[PDB]
């Protein structure tokens, strides 16, 4: 509806790789009113 | 390793467009009509 | 009005004419590129419909 929205979560875990099997809820974070039509997204690691 | 995410539907200036980057100094979040690079990523010197 | 009209036409006041569907609500719309209103394609500044 206009609205930009952001959720998170941050956690231990000790599993050499794929991701562990168990469960956990998301809080919400931030609102941004941005209004853009947005289709694609691209992730930004650092080199 | 992650830094952040851009969001957007043509990303080269046609189209405003949403850059999000946790960078070294702080998060910046921006709305506006960028040309983006054909690769973005943030560089880091790590020297022996 | 008393503020706002100029005796040659305002003319830096302007609303899009033409779009290829409608938006969704609080959509904003900057690409000015060429309406293709025609079963043509058109490409440049201009061109019949
Ligand atoms: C948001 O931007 C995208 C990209 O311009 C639009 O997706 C296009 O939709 C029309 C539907 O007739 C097609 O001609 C294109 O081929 C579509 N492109 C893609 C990549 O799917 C989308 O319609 C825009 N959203 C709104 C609300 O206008
Ligand atoms: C992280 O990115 C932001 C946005 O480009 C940088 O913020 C600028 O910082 C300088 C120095 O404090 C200021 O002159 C600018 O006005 C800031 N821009 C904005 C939009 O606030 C920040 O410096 C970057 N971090 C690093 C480590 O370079």
């Amino acid at each position: 509806d206009g609205y930009f929205k952001i959720y998170s979560k941050h956690t231990p875990i000790n599993l050499v790789r794929d991701l562990p099997q168990g469960f956990s809820a998301l809080e919400p974070l931030v609102d941004l009113p941005i209004g853009i039509n947005i289709t694609r997204f691209q992730t930004l690691l650092a080199l | 390793i992650i830094r952040g995410w851009i969001f957007g539907t043509t990303l080269d200036s046609k189209t405003q467009s949403l850059l999000i980057v946790n960078n070294a100094t702080n998060v910046v979040i921006k709305v506006c009509e960028f040309q983006f690079c054909n690769d973005p990523f943030l560089g880091v010197y790590h020297k022996n | 009005n008393n503020l706002d009209s100029k005796v040659g036409g305002n003319y830096n006041y302007l609303y899009r004419l033409f779009r290829k569907s409608n938006l969704k609500p609080f959509e904003r719309d900057i690409s000015t590129e060429i309406y293709q209103a025609g079963s043509t394609p058109c490409n440049g500044v201009e061109g019949f419909n």
